[PDB]
């Protein structure tokens, strides 16, 4: 937010709140476009043995 | 009916039923001729009463085992298709169909192929699925197609390039081979995998450990 501190106040009386602190816009805050890679593990199924498909 | 089979009835019928009789167990009559082969000092074919102790074979006929009897890691007793026994079992079993059969194993062709501690047990059951990978007469699908399954696998096994759940694959592997085939070489195929994996289970896995620690 680059408001100026006096358009703050007012904003902040005539809201009644300290709008600064919970602001709809967001900035860096948020997660990066950018991510490593994921692994994204396997279910239960994946096994060598002991799971014949008539059991499950 | 089997030459052996065959070559003993006129004798039989001269001698009559009886005498061929009392010779072994019950049920498990005659003499039988005993093919002692591997690692022993004097390796021999010989004829010898059924129910024969398979240290006493070993020990009279063979000449014992090469570097002594506490040398000795396992015995084949009755051909490749019969499943492998550790020492601590040979020791005090007996050669016949019944107590052989009690001892996880058959008599099978009665053919022993001795094993010492400076064998290497996987390598020698790899060469035997390889040999039945090579005499499969591939009409039948478990056989043509797990057989060969098998052998890759235990190729693999011999280097340790697996991991042990797959050991319990293989296991079901054979299972599924076994009873589902044509004839018995399946079965052939099957039990001495089994046998190598109801025994030697702790030297696949320690293999596998050595072969992912040398590759990091
Ligand atoms: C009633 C009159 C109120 C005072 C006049 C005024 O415009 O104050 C500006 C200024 C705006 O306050 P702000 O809302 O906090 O600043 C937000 C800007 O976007 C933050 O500034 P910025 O970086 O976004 O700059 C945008 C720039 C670009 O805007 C322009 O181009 C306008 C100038 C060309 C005409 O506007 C200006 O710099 C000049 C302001 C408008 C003057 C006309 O007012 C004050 O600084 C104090 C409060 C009132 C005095
Ligand atoms: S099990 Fe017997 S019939 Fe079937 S493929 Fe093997 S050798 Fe042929």
């Amino acid at each position: 937010a680059s408001a100026t501190r006096v358009i703050q106040l007012l904003r902040n009386w005539a809201s009644g709140r300290d709008l600064q602190a919970k602001l709809q816009l967001r900035y860096q805050e948020i997660s990066k476009r950018t991510q490593p890679p994921p692994k994204l593990p396997v279910g239960p199924s994946h096994k060598l043995s002991n799971n014949y498909y008539c059991t499950r | 009916a089997n030459v052996e089979t065959v070559a003993v009835s006129p004798t039989i019928c001269r001698r009559g039923g009886a005498w061929f009789a009392s010779f072994g167990r019950e049920r498990n009559s005659g003499t039988k001729l005993f093919n002692i082969s591997g690692h022993v000092n004097h390796p021999c074919t010989v004829e010898e009463e059924m129910s024969v102790p398979l240290k006493e074979l070993i020990e009279k006929h063979a000449g014992g085992v090469i570097g002594g009897w506490d040398n000795l890691l396992a015995v084949i007793p009755g051909g490749s298709s019969t499943p492998l026994i550790p020492k601590s079992v040979c020791e005090t079993v007996l050669m016949d169909f019944d107590a052989l059969v009690q001892a996880q194993t058959g008599l099978g062709t009665a053919a022993v192929i001795v094993m010492d501690r400076s064998t290497d047990i996987v390598k020698a059951i790899a060469r035997l699925i390889e040999f039945y990978k090579h005499e499969s007469c591939g009409q039948c699908t478990p056989c043509r197609e797990g057989v060969d399954w098998m052998n890759k696998v235990m190729a693999r096994f011999v280097k340790g390039d697996a991991r042990p759940a797959e050991i319990d694959s293989l296991w079901e592997i054979s299972k599924q081979i076994e009873g589902h085939t044509i004839c018995a070489l399946g079965d052939g195929a099957a039990w001495p995998v089994q046998g190598l994996i109801r025994h030697f289970r702790p030297e696949l896995e320690e293999r596998m450990q050595q072969f992912a620690l040398q590759h990091q």
